DNA sequence: CTGTCCTCTGGC
DNA sequence: GCCAGAGACAGCGAGTCAGCAA
RNA sequence: UGCUGACU
């Protein structure tokens, strides 16, 4: 959260509110959903030989 | 920040890149048949210069 | 050394492991928050010379 | 050497070090080799050349009653900064961390000691106390010299400080090197508004620009009249006098008419015209009346006496010398020399009159040497110290002009009387920046001198001490040829780093190996090894025929004729000597040798410059493999490869050090700038300029105006290895961001670019500004009573938990529009004022400095508040790329919305891909590449310009390594629809570029006027943005707007908000002034005819009203017919 | 300044991975097997730890 | 008891209307106010 | 730095 | 009175934001 | 008002 060196001192009160990832990203729950369309592959000829 | 359409960017020659410009408000009811009749920006597809086209796409 | 709205922003973008279904939406303005709605947490550090 | 040690390639692994954040034992030595001179000229200025300086200061001798006083100055010293007096305590020495947060001057106090005689027998010596002079920070008369890294971060300094700058008032100036034409060198010029200098003169002449140690400069024209006759100006005290020659030959030499014919005529010995003319300028004008050398001193004595304001009790041959010591050839001691220096500028008008030699051009780097801080501070610090004298005496003479014999005891009161001088004009020269002197120092310009460095960036503030200003006077010029960039300027000025606007082509910048000369040396032994050479001494028995001989100089004085073919073998051993460092020929002498043909090419000769403010530049002398260093005018003559394989045997003399050495230190900075178009690299010069970033560790100690940081910068996954060797990571400018060059919202065309939502709400690019204000608070008040205490009466209804008793925000308190801001308390009355808070703009209170008054005796009168105002990108700031490539944030797209990638990532950026076509900046779309490769791998790839060929391309190099890690070759992701959730049917270029975030913000430039302040003379809105200020509508406006034919919109906007009264007028006198109204039924009646049924009020402008007063002001009458 | 909380592309958290980060470059491991052994596999998240400037360091070193 | 730390000594000085602005153990001209715990609120966004 | 005035001046 | 010599003399894009010193 | 930076 931070760095410190003798004498520094933090203090403070935090509140956490409920919230979706629409309105700001703090509230979003995954690092990314995303999805794919599986590929296909198809050899129209037998490949050989190096 | 004002936005303005990219049809009435030749126009003006604005470029979006950093491009200050000035709107002014009438305040008489007479100069704002005027921009409405006159001024406004259908009237203006012309250039006055050899009656070419001035809006467009981009 | 680091200020206060950073400080802020840093402390919002932690994820906090309380589940958001047992909990419920603060109504525009509730600044107090009640036990249905909101959790407090306390950062209170300070360095000293061991 | 000096150039060793560059690294081959940039790396990541020194952030990432286990001593990372331990303050280093010594400093860089590549940043301190880049103000290195200013300081070295300063130190120069201020111990070596402060000696010569005052040893010139002719003693100031003067009337006193019916004696005569001589005052000599034997010695004058500069001391380190001090507290003053004594009265302070426990610390003598004053650093510059200080006058930083107080705001006041880092000054060293001067101090000479004056020795006044009385006919020479009776004499004391008292030592007056000049003034107050500014010091350099690191300049030897300096507290922070010698100190390491370590114990510079104690006091509270960068650690990694060059500083080459004044402290004025806590603003750092930072004096730039301007141009001037040279220095003891005679420069043929051809400039046709000449021939108006007089009746009968031409367009053609040599100018000198002489310079005596750094002390004294004076320009001598010498101007072909024609008749054949060759005239001489000099300016003494800004006039310009005209003497013929002979009047100044005859005088310098005590030789005869024809010895002085046989000098003039010494390569030309068989023209006729020449021959004739010369005769022409002995007899015409000096035969007529005075033939020996005393009578001609005589003569010229009489004529020159009453403006060179010479002592009445001088005989003129005395008032003469006066004249030639102290305005025709300042450089040379001698007047043997002046002669044989005279005479060569003279053969040269004759060349160039007879069109057998060519016109230096005034704007070639060939002929230009640079003014160092050191040359204007003791040419200042001599011309005060002189006028010092001659104020004290003028008091002396002044007073009483009575009986010396008992006023010896008064002597030092008379000294220190007019002692009280030297401080003040020496501040204006350096807060201000134009020049007040008697003599314009031999200059030219007297504005512009200094300017404010700003640490907005460190290469902003790195720019400051490698600039070199052609001029200040030529940004008001009709024709453009000081703006061309001509090849002469090869590895001296940077092409790329110029400003883009009104100073472009006029505000250079330095390469990155080039330097300027700043060291002194003997150059005595050098006349005397040209003759073991095969040099001939100007005295005589050249050995061929004064045309098959080149004329010799080193520095002004002319050794003399080198023969046609030892001439080159010469050169070719004096080149070897400095190479080697043999002799004690400088290492940085330039031996030049402009051969000599039949054709009208430059004058030839073999020159020899040693001075101290030419520019040179490292160069790997072939043939010896020892690094020699060429100068502006000795790399005319002379072949440089850039890249091996391009040596040759014969071809090829040297070699360059590095192929990127001619870019600037900046230019350098910009990557793969040999695949972006040229006006690209200009842009990108001056935008990372602006550039929101680290400027500074030093923050609770600045006390600046304005100070923009960058949250979290980043260093660049692709940049120059020269990033590295000055190492430009302690202090970061932009982030990496995940660009994505599609076209995908309507909102990124024209220039215009997209910011992922998330990525700016998970700290992408945010930013801070730290004002500091000095509220200084002996304002609001003149010398009376201290009303001035920060401080709260108690229980104040207005400041009731806003202040905290001492009249001053809270540290971390948040400020807003009409929020108390301050509270003094009149200790007399016994009074409060809180003075509110009136930006309309939220930030928070960090620190407040408490200042004294340098005596620690100060009232609680002065403070320095810092307010925090956090700048997050909004919509409308500018971002950059490192290629030229700005433009606004147009919208902040959402997360969700942003096309995404078959390996689930989202870009950050999304930049329109049209920017491309009609700006050719390649280098954007191999740095994505060069970026998302390292990356991916972990490496750190370098962006050298010139590095990679047509043969090894870029983009085979980084398609290579892409697909060698699983992406594919021209670097295209296919990515998804957010939107629609399909596949898009065209595959995008994705990759990892370096943003910078520019320091033009909306919330700096929006303006909304309703109704406000006005100008009081015209009536009329104000006019400014701090001010709430009107936009002004312009003529351009008001004849654009008649074209479309509404007369009322006209109205409207010229005469109902602008300005409108009811200034009413008599109607049958026609006249406006003429209405008055009574003593209180209130009728205006009109004075000229004493009727009031006359009087009608008129809707008339308010300007039109001042205009009619303004006229009657001239007798004129505005008649005006009402109806 | 100090280590960003979240990757700023996809918000994963790479806030405690600094000190595992610059104590497996320690242990003789180059910044690819290093940026591996932490678990991030999308460049976007290696660039947040590749090119991050620790200038907390350095400010952490004037007085109080 | 408004608290000012020194320039460089980092002495706790206390200053009041009428007197002079130097330091403490020193003689230093500059002296930055201290924080004190007052309650300030922020916004995460 | 250019082009007309445009008011002399001067010579013829 | 005919027309060179000049030698004054006047003109030189639009808008905008700051800071600093007097 | 001035002057030194800067924006289109
Ligand atoms: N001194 C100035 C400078 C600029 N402007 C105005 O700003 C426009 C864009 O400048 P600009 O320099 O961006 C030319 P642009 O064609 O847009 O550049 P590009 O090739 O990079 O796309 C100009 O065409 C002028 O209308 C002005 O009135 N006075
Ligand atoms: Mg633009
Ligand atoms: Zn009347
Ligand atoms: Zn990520
Ligand atoms: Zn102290």
């Amino acid at each position: 959260i931070a760095q410190l060196r003798p004498g520094q001192e933090i203090d403070l009160l935090m509140h956490c509110v409920k919230g979706i990832g629409k309105d700001h990203a703090k509230f979003s729950p995954v690092a990314t959903a995303s999805y794919r369309l599986l590929p296909d592959i198809t050899l129209l000829e037998p490949v050989e030989g190096e | 920040v004002l936005r303005l359409h990219y049809a009435n960017c030749k126009a003006y020659n604005a470029d979006f890149d950093g491009d200050e410009m000035n709107a002014h408000f009438p305040q008489s009811e007479l100069g704002r048949a005027e921009a409405y009749v006159l001024a406004c920006t259908d009237q203006q597809y012309l250039v006055p210069k050899d009656g070419q086209p001035l809006a467009g796409l981009i | 050394i680091v200020q206060d709205e950073i400080l802020a922003h840093r402390l919002g973008l932690i994820p906090i492991h309380a589940d958001p279904r047992l909990f419920e939406y603060r109504n525009q303005g509730d600044e107090e928050g009640t036990e249905i709605d909101t959790l407090q947490f306390r950062l209170q550090v300070r360095c000293t010379r061991n | 050497s000096r150039w060793r040690n560059l690294p081959s390639g940039p790396s990541l692994k020194h952030l990432t070090d286990p001593s990372y954040g331990i303050p280093r034992e010594q400093q860089k030595a590549a940043l301190q080799e880049l103000t290195r001179a200013h300081v070295e000229s300063f130190n120069y200025a201020v111990h070596e050349g402060l000696g010569l300086a005052v040893q010139a200061i002719p003693p100031f001798e003067f009337a006193f009653k019916d004696e005569r006083i001589s005052f000599t100055i034997l010695d004058a010293v500069i001391s380190p900064p001090t507290v003053p007096k004594g009265t302070i305590c426990k610390e003598a020495n004053v650093y510059p961390a200080e006058c930083r947060g107080r705001r006041s001057t880092y000054r060293g106090k001067l101090t000479a000691d004056i020795n006044w005689a009385v006919n020479g027998i009776s004499k004391g010596i008292i030592k007056q106390f000049l003034g107050y002079v500014p010091i350099m920070v690191k300049s030897k008369l300096c507290n922070l010299r010698n100190l390491p890294p370590q114990a510079l971060i104690e006091h509270h300094e960068e650690a990694e400080e060059m500083g080459g700058y004044f402290i004025i008032n806590g603003i750092e100036k930072v004096i730039r090197m301007l141009i001037m034409p040279r220095r003891n060198f005679p420069i043929a010029m051809i400039r046709p508004k000449w021939k108006t200098r007089g009746p009968g003169y031409t367009q053609y002449g040599v100018s000198m620009h002489c310079v005596r140690e750094e002390h004294s400069a004076v320009n001598m024209n010498l101007h072909y009249l024609e008749n054949g006759t060759v005239m001489l100006n000099f300016i003494y005290r800004k006039e310009l006098f005209f003497l013929p020659l002979g009047f100044a030959l005859k005088a310098l030499v005590s030789f005869s008419d024809y010895q002085i014919f046989q000098e003039l005529i010494k390569g030309k010995e068989d023209d006729s015209f020449l021959r004739n003319s010369v005769s022409q300028m002995l007899r015409i004008v000096m035969e007529e009346g005075c033939s020996t050398q005393k009578q001609v001193l005589n003569y010229l004595g009489e004529c020159f006496r009453v403006k060179l304001n010479v002592p009445d009790w001088y005989p003129n041959e005395q008032a003469a010398e006066f004249l030639f010591n102290q305005c025709i050839c300042i450089h040379l001691k001698s007047n043997t020399e002046k002669f044989y220096m005279l005479c060569l500028m003279t053969r040269k008008l004759f060349a160039l009159a007879k069109g057998e030699c060519m016109e230096d051009n005034p704007d070639s780097l060939v002929n230009q040497e640079v003014l160092t801080p050191g040359q204007l501070f003791l040419m200042f610090l001599k011309e005060k110290l002189e006028g010092w004298l001659v104020s004290i005496k003028i008091a002396f003479d002044k007073k009483a002009q009575k009986t010396s014999v008992s006023m010896n005891t008064d002597n030092l009161m008379r000294i220190f009387t007019m002692g009280i001088d030297l401080t003040k004009p020496f501040e204006y020269l350096f807060a201000t920046g134009n020049l007040r002197s008697k003599t314009g120092l031999g200059l030219l310009q007297d504005s512009g001198l200094c300017v404010v460095a700003d640490k907005l960036n460190f290469i902003r503030y790195l720019s400051h001490f490698r600039c070199v200003h052609r001029g200040a006077d030529f940004a008001k010029m009709r024709t453009t040829t000081v703006r061309r960039l001509l090849p002469e300027s090869w590895g001296f000025l940077c092409p790329v780093h110029t400003p883009d606007g009104e100073p472009c082509g006029l505000m250079n910048h330095l390469t990155a190996v080039c330097e300027v000369v700043t060291q002194f040396v003997y150059t005595a032994s050098i006349p005397a090894l040209l003759c073991n050479l095969g040099v001939t001494p100007i005295d005589g028995a050249p050995h061929r025929s004064y045309s098959e001989c080149y004329p010799v100089l080193l520095d002004g004085v002319m050794v003399g004729w080198v023969d046609k073919d030892l001439a080159p073998g010469i050169a070719d051993s004096l080149r070897h000597f400095k190479v080697l460092r043999e002799k004690r020929i400088p290492p940085w002498m330039e031996v030049v040798l402009i051969p000599m043909t039949g054709k009208p090419s430059l004058y030839p000769g073999l020159f020899l410059f040693t001075t101290p403010c030419r520019l040179v530049r490292p160069v790997q002398n072939l043939a010896l493999g020892k690094e020699e260093l060429i100068g502006t005018m000795e790399q005319i003559f002379m072949n440089v490869a850039i890249f091996e394989d391009e040596v040759f045997a014969g071809v090829t003399t040297h070699q360059e050090l590095f192929p990127h050495s001619l870019l600037s230190v900046i230019a350098n900075f910009i990557p793969f700038s040999d695949h972006n178009q040229s006006p690209r690299n200009m842009y990108q010069c001056q935008m990372g300029k602006q550039t929101m970033g680290f400027p500074l560790l030093t923050y609770q100690d600045r006390s600046d105006n304005k100070l923009y940081r960058l949250q979290t910068p980043q260093s660049p996954l692709v940049r120059p290895s020269m990033y590295d060797y000055y190492d430009m990571d302690n202090y970061p400018i932009g982030t990496n961001a995940i660009v994505a060059v599609i076209s995908y919202t309507g909102y990124d065309m024209e220039d215009a670019m997209i910011v992922n939502k998330a990525s700016w709400e998970r700290g992408f690019a945010h930013g801070s500004v730290y004002k500091s204000e000095f509220i200084d608070l002996s304002e609001k008040i003149k010398q009376g009573d201290s009303s001035l205490v920060f401080g709260i009466k108690p229980g104040d209804p207005r400041v009731l938990q806003k202040l905290d008793d001492d009249g001053l925000p809270f540290i971390g308190a948040k400020l807003q529009y009409g929020d108390p801001y301050y509270s003094y308390l009149n200790l007399n009355t016994g009074e409060s004022f809180v003075m509110y808070y009136k930006s309309k703009e939220n930030c928070v209170v960090d620190n407040i400095k408490v200042c004294s008054n340098d005596t620690g005796s100060g009232k609680f009168k002065c403070v320095c508040i810092t307010m925090r105002v956090p700048r997050n990108p909004t919509i409308g700031d500018k971002f950059a790329s490192r290629h030229g490539q700005k433009g606004i944030l147009s919208r902040l797209w959402p997360a969700e919305d942003m096309p995404f990638t078959e390996s689930g990532m989202v870009p950050d950026i999304l930049f329109n891909p049209h920017g491309f076509p009609s700006r050719m900046t390649i280098g954007m779309l191999i740095e994505s590449m060069a970026g998302k490769s390292a990356a991916l791998h972990g490496l750190c790839h370098d962006a050298t310009p010139f590095i990679f060929s047509e043969e090894n391309s870029a983009l085979e190099y980084f398609g290579e390594m892409l697909k060698a890690a699983g992406y594919n070759f021209y670097g295209t992701e296919r990515l998804y629809s957010g939107i629609s959730g399909l596949e898009l049917e065209a595959d995008i270029f994705i990759g990892v570029v370096y943003y910078q975030r520019l320091r033009h913000m909306v919330s700096d430039k929006f303006q909304v006027r309703t109704t406000g302040a006005r100008d009081r003379v015209t009536n009329q809105p104000i006019g400014g943005r701090n001010v709430q200020g009107g936009i002004r509508f312009g003529e351009m406006e008001r004849d654009a707007l008649l074209a479309h034919g509404t007369s009322f919109l006209l109205h409207d906007r010229l005469f109902n908000c602008s300005d409108r009264s009811v200034a009413h007028v008599c109607v049958k006198c026609g006249s406006l002034l003429s209405p008055l109204l009574e003593k209180p039924n209130r009728k205006y009646n009109c004075t000229l005819c004493s009727r009031s049924d006359t009087i009608d009020t008129v809707s008339v402008p308010y300007v039109f009203r001042y205009f009619v007063a303004e006229l009657a002001a001239m007798n004129i009458k505005v008649k005006l017919d009402v109806v | 300044m100090i280590i960003p909380v979240r990757c700023f592309t996809c918000g994963k958290i790479v806030g405690n991975k600094w000190e595992a980060y610059l104590g497996l470059l320690q242990a003789e491991y180059t910044e690819g097997d290093a940026l591996d052994a932490l678990g991030l596999k999308r460049y976007c998240c290696r660039r947040m730890l590749l090119a991050h400037v620790d200038l907390i360091e350095k400010l952490l070193n004037y007085a109080p | 008891p408004m608290i000012y730390i020194c320039g460089e000594c980092h002495t706790e000085n206390e200053i009041k209307s009428r007197d002079p602005i130097r330091c403490r153990e020193c003689g230093y001209r500059i002296m930055y106010k201290k924080r004190t715990k007052r309650l300030v609120v922020f916004d995460a966004r």
